[PDB]
């Protein structure tokens, strides 16, 4: 949050802000395929 | 660390022996000089070369099996003990070829718990069991039954009894000591006059508060004793095979491995225990200090004022236990920092039953189970190892090994010295920790080997070991000096 | 089956205290003087000690342990524990 | 900004192998594309048939006087009639007749999974323990009895596994650090944690190793003249490396952080950051995956939800850590032109080193620095700096 | 904090072929492991050892290289002759029970009976391949009584919660002099704590006006808390060893001239130690330590006014259980309680860890076997491991930031951390105000030498220790026989 006033006139403002994030992994498993004499 | 480390030294060898008529082999040897310690650099090298012969001298080696040779072993059995049902060749070779087979234990009995533990031979200076030298799997016919509780029993021929004798104490004390000081002292002046004025103040504190807690509770639980029998024995067959390797000519080296490899007596009577030992050791202080003054004057005028306020708490705190006999998971609950709930020591001894370990023992020298029924020229080697024995416990006793910092114990395992570390403090001499001062345990050098014959002596000093340094406590256990007759 | 059971404790608490006032005065140019002093000194002191020495000859391992495994709250025996021991 | 992927020319064509029929070249990744621009894929190794130029050799590679198998696999006759089924194709049948019973006489014993992972292949690209060169199905005959493990039941032990001695240890290593400073005013946090279990280490054998079927006859497949793609096959096939030795068990790991700041005329300012991660490996999944929600909140745990965890690591290990041995010590002697397999493994391996570099991508804008991935090198940054290469805040 | 001094990792230029040895059917050489990598850069392609194929110069030497009795013709194993047909398999060919009554098998290996037979390797903390034959009995029917056995089973036929029989003894290797079985255990405990308070004031005035103030306020903890539990002891045999086959075919195999290769290779497959007496146990170890402070000062005069404070806490928590279950580990490990101890105590009845051992160098193990003295190689095998724990040795692994351990992994070093990710730099969190010791740099080759001189040296570490922390046990120079 962030504010700024002033007078002299009168002045007045804000800013407010908000970031998220989340994440989760379940991994299960994992493979890599023959790169010779493959069955098609 | 105030360290430069301690590499090993062996001796330049001895001269060699001759070569044994019946070994057919020659020996040299070398002293433990100075042992390994401050994680310097280890020489073991087992101690010990040797060599073959092509000497010719005659040789009596055939002391008569008249039972039966176990082909393996090199043991002799009786000849009512083949076929018992029973492997008394340790491999199991009386057993071999057996006509018919007569069993004699009528039901399945357990070996009394640790028995063959009780079975090796200690090094008395370790004080820690070696290896294997009476077969306490060796049953000679028995079978008797025996009870503890409702289990039942096989006992070794080589015990004469092992009985609960199931005896318990418990030890405890508790102690506090307080101790409080308060003074306040202060001065008051003034002076006035119409124009002037005076006054001046002083306030104070000072303060102290002392605490200790000490608690000790000890148990120790003696649920069985051993005795050996005093001779007629029955040898573990490791053990028989190094004496029959031993030399009937004179070199330390051989000898000396004996004692490395089964111990330098055999354990003859034993109680048989559990030991629970708490220590709880608290020391406590608080100080204080406070001080208030001011100053005036007047005429125009001027004021001092200052405060000066301080505090200090502190505590130290050592736990220790121990516990000797018991089961696992018994044994580390009591282990817990926690004074034992009741139930947990009830649990715990219920399983000492099953455990034990040795609380008080009384040994023999080992050249007593040396015998004209088991070796060929005994009496020989009975004082050959009588004379290492005591060359041997010359090496073996601590006193080569330079004193540890923090109070801390050696116990010269091997051919290294250890400084085992007491709690609050730590690293490889015991150096480190955050306390000031630790009282110090007295122990001598190494005593000076005889003065001549016709009235021979001995003599010992504490020159770096005494108690006095940082106000240690005693300085002895034994004759600060020492002399016998020659014969 | 012995037990020894021993507390004994003591207390001390001392205070002292001593004090003074003075004044004087003039007139006919007024003026006066004032003196006071105050000391307060305390010390005290406590000790105690427990010892407690439960002795068992026969019972089962476990419950001897449980006997001898001394209670603060009842320096005797937990009368369950005792009987306990006294079947063992 | 963004950069494509670039390799180098096709090298000139290999002569014809003699008794694989085939031809190749091969072409170097130069950059593998960067910072989002055109990522690389296309092949390092490609190959063309060819009716050869001159005879093949005999092809029999048989190790003397021992029994050919139908996998083509050195062994002795111990092995087959005994029933064991060690040669790698379950043949004992055709062997012997009469009391080819296993070699646990009556006291036959069940296998470990655990134990049959053992030798798992790395590769330096994705770490993965890729399954076993070694064929922990071959018991060498022998009986090899543990009861190791928490199961509390025998197993029999693999033949190219000197132990696997179930050594348990389980560490929380555990630290935390604040401070507070006022005159305006500022907060710092830091915290870190990880609990390690350690089932057991497994250890292969540095002589004699039975190999799997597979791996064995696909080295016996390789080019015999320093061909990068077929090289490369095996490599990305089975490993850089094979783990030697290693620790079965499981790991959790978790960190919480937080900085905080706070500070006619009216100024003021605030400021704050959160960062908060739980990592979980090892057991099974109805536990694993309870506690590694169930730790990044404050949650003041239940013992029994370690106890399970952990003990359902029994039955679901992972590798914590091991040795790394190069994958070329593999390749059994008495066979044929072994050791020049072994000679271009190894210069494989060494090119393999050369074009995975980092090193040659561009410089990531102002607090950052480079990492390497499937076809990007790439960024990530401190201060709040923003894109692939940190260009923008 | 400083930069980092990653290198790619150097194997030496290769050595000249060993020539083809008879029976081995094989060529050797070596490379130096001249530089393996420091903390960072890439690892080598290569290796120290290399074996090749190759036809022998002369004909292979018969069994009677064992003498006057059997061994087993497809593996190593010389046998005394009561071995064949004792009912046991003695040898990995199993000809020792070919073309022919040991019931012993009844009860299970000693716990420990394998970690115990295992090399070890005082340049990285691992075990090795068999030294001894962890499962060698020589014929012996040695049982040994098993301290730990009760365990609680209940039976619904009969209504008895009673203990069960199983466990109750185990087969000792004839390589065990004896494992003992005695239960122990100890603990130790220290607390200790500090805490301070301090609080001043001045003030002067006349007719100007000044006042001062200052507060510290401090607090310390210190816990080491220590436990080890023994369910059995043991201490292996120093005569008539029975090799592992695998060690035994291996040490035959070593080259009666001195060339390193073979010797180092065995060394590495073997181990540079062998456990000669060890302790089976759980240890847990627990450590907890903090440090707290909070300060303050004021100044006033006349007039403007000032007001700072300061704080900090900071806590080292250790928890560290060796041997017992995976489940209850993870508890203990967790949590210290009344709970967590009692189950890890029963859970040490079925896995305990060897916790504390004596170890002697592997040539010493060849004097001590059945194949009479082997002094040519023996000599060889420690004229190798004289270079080898310099070669080999962690002390190259380099800088280890915030007390990190300093390990070499085959042909490339790791600093593990005990915070952060591994090699230089490892903290960011904690201030370079940090405590951290100086620790080994390498032994030297051994130095040029005069009849009465040679040297080998040391640095107790390249840096100074970090802030104020520790230094080595202290040392400069060793010295050797020429
Ligand atoms: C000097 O005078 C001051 C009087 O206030 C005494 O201080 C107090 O003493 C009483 C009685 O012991 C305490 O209950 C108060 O808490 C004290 N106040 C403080 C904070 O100073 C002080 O005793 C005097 N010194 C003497 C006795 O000479
Ligand atoms: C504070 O905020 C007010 C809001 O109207 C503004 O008028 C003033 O200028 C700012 N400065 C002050 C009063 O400290
Ligand atoms: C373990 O948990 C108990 C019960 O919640 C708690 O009293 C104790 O402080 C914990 N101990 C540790 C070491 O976390
Ligand atoms: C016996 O011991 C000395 C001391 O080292 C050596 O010079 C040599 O081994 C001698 O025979
Ligand atoms: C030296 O002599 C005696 C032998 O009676 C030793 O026991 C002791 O160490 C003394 O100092
Ligand atoms: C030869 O190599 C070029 C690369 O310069 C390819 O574009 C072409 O397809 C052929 O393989
Ligand atoms: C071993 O190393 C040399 C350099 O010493 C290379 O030319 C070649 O790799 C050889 O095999
Ligand atoms: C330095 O340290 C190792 C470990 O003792 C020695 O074996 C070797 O001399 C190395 O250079
Ligand atoms: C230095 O590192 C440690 C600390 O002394 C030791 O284990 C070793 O002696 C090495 O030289
Ligand atoms: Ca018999
Ligand atoms: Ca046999």
């Amino acid at each position: 949050e962030e504010q700024i006033e002033a007078f002299k006139l009168s002045y007045s403002s804000k800013k407010e802000k908000m970031f998220l994030h989340v994440k989760g992994e379940i991994h299960l498993g994992r493979f890599v395929m023959r790169n010779r004499d493959v069955v098609l | 660390v105030t360290l430069m480390p301690i590499d090993c030294e062996l001796s330049s060898w001895s001269s060699w022996t001759t070569c044994d008529p019946c070994q057919k082999k020659r020996y040299r040897y070398a002293y433990l000089l100075q042992p390994s310690q401050f994680h310097g650099e280890p020489c073991n090298f087992s101690d010990k070369e040797v060599e073959d012969c092509v000497t010719n001298r005659p040789c009596r080696s055939q002391v008569r099996c008249e039972g039966f040779v176990c082909a393996q072993t090199g043991r002799c059995v009786n000849r009512r003990l083949l076929c018992n049902g029973d492997n008394d060749c340790g491999d199991q070779s009386d057993e071999a070829n057996c006509r018919r087979i007569y069993k004699k234990c009528q039901h399945e009995m357990d070996q009394y718990w640790g028995i063959g533990s009780l079975a090796s031979g200690i090094n008395l200076f370790t004080n820690s069991f070696e290896g294997p030298v009476l077969d306490h799997r060796y049953y000679a016919g028995g079978c008797s039954p025996h009870y503890i509780l409702n289990t039942r029993f096989r006992k070794p021929y080589n015990v004469e009894s092992y009985t609960p004798q199931t005896q318990g104490k418990y030890e405890f004390i508790l102690k506090e000591y307080e101790s409080y000081s308060d003074f306040e002292r202060n001065v008051t002046e003034k002076m006035a006059s119409k124009d002037r004025g005076k006054h001046y103040i002083r306030r104070t504190k000072r303060f102290s508060h002392t605490k200790s807690v000490f608690l000790h509770a000890r148990s120790d639980l003696e649920v069985a004793h051993y005795k050996l029998k005093p001779r007629s024995l029955m040898l573990h067959y490791e053990f028989l095979q190094r004496v029959k390797r031993l030399p009937l000519e004179y070199s330390y080296g051989e000898y000396r491995d004996l004692f490395r490899d089964f111990g330098t007596h055999y354990i003859t009577e034993a109680v048989l225990g559990g030991i629970y030992e708490y220590t709880l050791v608290m020391n406590k202080e608080a100080m204080e200090r406070g001080d208030y003054t001011l100053n005036n004057v007047h005429a125009r005028g001027i004021l001092n004022e200052i405060k000066d306020r301080n505090k200090r708490d502190t505590m130290v705190e050592d736990l220790v236990v121990l516990v000797r006999g018991g089961a696992s998971e018994h044994i580390t609950t009591l282990a817990y920092q926690e004074l034992p709930t009741a139930d947990l020591m009830q649990e715990w001894g219920d399983a000492v039953q099953y455990n034990p370990a040795i609380i008080k023992v009384k040994v023999e020298p080992l050249y007593e189970l040396v015998t004209a029924t088991d070796f060929a020229y005994s009496s020989t080697v009975r004082q050959n190892m009588k004379q290492a024995l005591e060359e041997f416990q010359k090496e073996v006793s601590s006193c080569h090994c330079a004193p540890c910092q923090g109070n801390g114990v050696p116990v010269l395992k091997g051919s290294r010295c250890d400084c085992i570390c007491p709690v609050g403090s730590q690293g490889l001499a015991c150096e480190v920790s955050y306390r000031k001062n630790t009282p110090i345990d007295g122990k001598w050098n190494c005593w000076s080997n005889w003065s001549s014959c016709s009235g021979r002596r001995k003599t010992r000093q504490r020159q770096c070991n005494n108690p006095p340094p940082q106000n240690g406590g005693s300085p002895c256990s034994g004759p600060a000096s020492e002399t016998l007759d020659c014969s | 089956y012995r037990v020894l059971f021993y507390v004994d404790s003591e207390k001390l608490k001392q205070n002292d205290f001593n004090s003074v006032e003075e004044k004087k005065c003039k007139s006919s140019s007024h003026g006066c003087k004032e003196l006071e002093n105050a000391l307060k000194a305390a010390s005290g002191t406590q000790n105690n000690v427990l010892r407690g020495e439960p002795f068992i000859r026969g019972g089962g391992a476990g419950f001897i342990s449980g006997l001898s495994y001394l209670e603060l709250d009842n320096p005797a025996g937990n009368k369950r524990r005792y009987s306990a021991w006294a079947e063992s | 900004s963004h950069i494509d992927c670039r390799m180098s020319p096709w090298s000139e064509w290999s002569q014809c192998d003699p008794c694989l029929r085939q031809m190749f070249r091969s072409r170097s990744i130069e950059v593998f594309g960067q910072f989002n621009g055109k990522r690389c894929t296309d092949a390092v190794g490609d190959r063309r048939q060819c009716v050869p130029t001159e005879p093949c050799e005999d092809a029999e590679d048989d190790c003397g006087n021992d029994f050919q198998c139908s996998t083509g696999r050195c062994i002795k006759m111990r092995l087959r009639c005994n029933g064991d089924n060690d040669c790698g194709d379950f043949s004992d049948e055709d062997d012997c007749e009469s009391e080819p019973r296993p070699p646990c006489r009556d006291r036959v014993v069940e296998e470990s999974e655990l134990a049959r992972t053992a030798g798992y292949g790395i590769n330096i690209l994705g770490m993965d323990p890729l399954s076993t060169p070694f064929d922990n199905e071959f018991y060498n005959g022998l009986c090899n009895r543990d009861r190791d493990g928490n199961t509390l039941t025998y197993y029999r032990r693999p033949w190219n596994v000197a132990s696997l001695i179930y050594e348990t240890k389980g560490e929380k290593n555990f630290r935390t650090e604040h401070y507070e400073e006022q005159i305006s005013k500022k907060e710092k946090m830091f915290l870190h944690v990880k609990g390690e279990i350690h089932l057991g280490r497994f250890v292969m054998r540095n002589r004699d190793v039975v190999l799997t079927t597979t791996f064995v006859d696909d080295i016996k497949a390789l080019p015999t003249t320093y061909e990068k793609g077929e090289y490369f096959a095996f490599l990305e096939t089975y490993g850089t490396h094979y783990s030697s030795s290693g620790s079965l068990g499981g790991l959790y790991e978790l960190i919480y952080v937080l900085d905080k700041a706070s500070m006619a005329v009216n100024i003021t300012s605030e400021n704050l950051i959160d960062d908060v991660v739980s990592l979980i490996r090892g057991g099974t999944r109805k536990y694993a995956f309870e506690l590694k929600e169930k730790l990044l909140r404050g949650t003041v745990i239940d013992v029994t939800d370690f106890v399970n965890w952990a003990s359902s690591i029994n039955d679901a290990p992972v590798l914590i850590s091991q040795k790394l041995s190069p994958i070329y010590n593999l390749v059994p002697v008495k066979m044929k032109n072994a050791h020049l397999k072994k000679q271009n493994l190894e210069r494989a391996i060494e090119d393999y080193i050369n074009e995975f570099s980092v090193r040659k991508c561009h410089t990531c804008q102002n607090g950052g620095t480079v990492i390497l991935m499937d076809g990007k090198c790439l960024c990530a940054c401190p201060f709040k700096f923003e894109g692939i290469a940190c260009e923008i805040s | 904090a400083a930069t980092p001094a990653a290198v790619t990792c150097q194997l030496s230029n290769w050595s000249e072929w060993t020539d083809c040895f008879p029976c081995q059917d094989k060529k050797y050489r070596h490379r130096s492991l001249l530089q393996p990598n420091k903390f960072g850069g890439t690892i080598c392609s290569g290796d120290i050892w290399d074996q090749a194929s190759c036809s022998s110069s002369t004909t292979c030497v018969r069994q009677a290289q064992c003498g006057q009795d059997f061994q087993c013709k497809e593996t190593g194993r010389c046998l005394k002759r009561h071995l064949v047909c004792n009912g046991d398999q003695d040898c990995l060919d199993g000809s020792d029970e070919d073309d022919c009554d040991e019931d012993c098998s009844q009860y299970e290996p000693i716990p420990g009976s394998q970690k115990a037979a295992l090399g070890y390797n005082i340049l990285t903390q691992e075990d090795a391949q068999s030294v001894y034959d962890a499962s060698y009995y020589g014929g012996q029917c040695e049982t040994v009584y098993n301290g730990e056995w009760r365990e609680l089973r209940y039976d619904s036929t009969c209504e008895r919660l009673y203990y069960g029989d199983d466990e109750k003894y185990f087969r000792k290797p004839y390589n065990f002099l004896k494992y003992h079985f005695e239960a122990l255990a100890d603990t130790g405990i220290s607390s200790e704590f500090y805490d301070n308070a301090n609080d001043l004031l001045s003030k002067v005035k006349k007719d100007f006006l000044n006042e001062l103030n200052k507060y510290n306020e401090k607090k310390f903890i210190f816990t080491r808390i220590f436990t080890k539990v023994q369910t059995a002891h043991f201490k292996m045999r120093k005569d008539d060893i029975m090799l592992d086959e695998g060690m035994l075919q291996s040490l035959m195999e070593l080259p009666d001239q001195y060339n390193y290769g073979m010797y180092a290779k065995f060394i590495n497959d073997y181990g540079t130690h062998y456990i000669t007496s060890g302790s089976m146990g759980g240890i847990y170890e627990y450590i907890l330590v903090i440090d707290k402070a909070k300060m303050e000062s004021l100044g006033i005069t006349s007039g403007k006014t000032e007001r700072a404070r300061k704080a900090m806490a900071v806590e080292d928590i250790i928890s560290r259980v060796r041997g017992g279950s995976s489940g209850w580990s993870g508890g203990l490990a967790q949590n210290r309680s009344t709970i967590t101890y009692r189950s890890w105590g029963r859970s040490l009845k079925y896995n305990p860890v060897v916790i504390d051992f004596e170890m002697q160098p592997i040539h010493e193990v060849l004097r001590h076997t059945s194949l009479g003295p082997l002094e040519a190689k023996r000599q060889n095998l420690r004229r190798a491991l004289d270079q080898y724990l310099m070669e080999f040795n962690a002390c190259r692994c380099g800088p280890c930031f915030n007390n990190g351990v300093p390990i070499l992994e085959g042909t490339s070093c790791r600093c593990q951390c005990r915070l952060g990710s591994l090699g230089a730099a490892c903290e960011q969190t904690q201030t370079e105000g940090a405590k951290a010791d100086g620790s080994w740099s390498c032994w030297s080759s051994w130095s040029v030498c005069r009849a009465g001189i040679q040297e080998r040296r040391r640095e107790c570490d390249n840096p100074a220790p970090q802030n104020g922390g520790a230094s080595c046990p202290g040392r400069k120079v060793q010295t050797q026989a020429c």
